[PDB]
């Protein structure tokens, strides 16, 4: 995030960090329940990709995070990579998340769900803070 | 859901 | 270029209509657009969420999706519009 700022530590607990093998960090993801992550199609994680849980500051090492397998990738048939139209993917866990007062779920909308042009939402993450 | 034990602060 | 430390930022909602001023023909129905406000989704971002808080808990409304190649924050970023996909999710969540 360009000109954003830095958050509460453990304030948004249900934002995880998509890994890879290596440590890289590469895509963000919610926690929608102890099992299931969602994210963007587009983030093409594989099985040996790892979620990180319950973190905050990616260069301390003293922190309680949760490192969570994936167990399968549930890309949405309708995701048109050409368009990136409908760029959603579930992410089903190895081993259930542990639940705490930095590691929750977000709440999901009702289809009917009306969110007005004008409104002040929220977005996280550990992207480039400048290009 | 959707209720953080710790409160972000904007 | 790249944070150790977990960002935020407060950001408004678009409309499709409107967000085509922007994007044009690239905006589709399963998309919504949020900002151009003076912050960016960037790389590295992509996955996360856009949350809105509602009836006091906060929504998953959208999915850091695609944007500027620069990460301009005087244009619009797009993101997956969760109530397009919500279903998808339920069926997914439930069959397995």
């Amino acid at each position: 995030i360009v000109n954003g700022e830095e958050a509460v530590p453990g304030s948004w607990p249900w934002q995880v960090s998509l890994q890879d093998k290596t440590g890289f960090h590469f895509c963000g993801g919610s926690l929608i329940n102890e099992n299931w992550v969602v994210t963007a199609a587009h983030c093409g994680v594989t099985t040996s990709d790892v979620v990180v849980a319950g973190e905050f500051d990616q260069g301390s090492s003293s922190e309680k995070i949760q490192k969570l397998k994936i167990a399968k990738v549930f890309k949405n048939s309708k995701y048109n990579s050409l368009t990136i139209n409908n760029d959603i993917t579930l992410l089903k866990l190895s081993t259930a998340a542990s639940f705490s007062q930095t590691v929750s779920a977000v709440c999901l909308p009702s289809a009917s769900d009306d969110f007005a042009a004008g409104t002040t939402c929220v977005t996280t993450g550990w992207g480039l803070t400048r290009y | 859901c959707g209720v953080p034990a710790i409160q972000p602060v904007l | 270029n790249t944070p150790d430390r977990l960002q935020q930022a407060s950001l408004p909602l678009l409309s499709n209509t409107n967000c085509k001023k922007y994007w044009g023909t690239k905006i589709k129905d399963a998309m919504i657009c949020a900002g151009a406000s003076g912050v960016s989704s960037c790389m590295g971002d992509s996955g996360g969420p856009l949350v809105c808080k509602k009836n006091g808990a906060w929504t998953l409304v959208g999915i850091v999706s695609w944007g500027s190649s620069t990460c301009s924050t005087s244009t619009p970023g797009v993101y997956a519009r969760v109530t397009a996909l919500v279903n998808w999710v339920q069926q997914t969540l439930a069959a397995n």
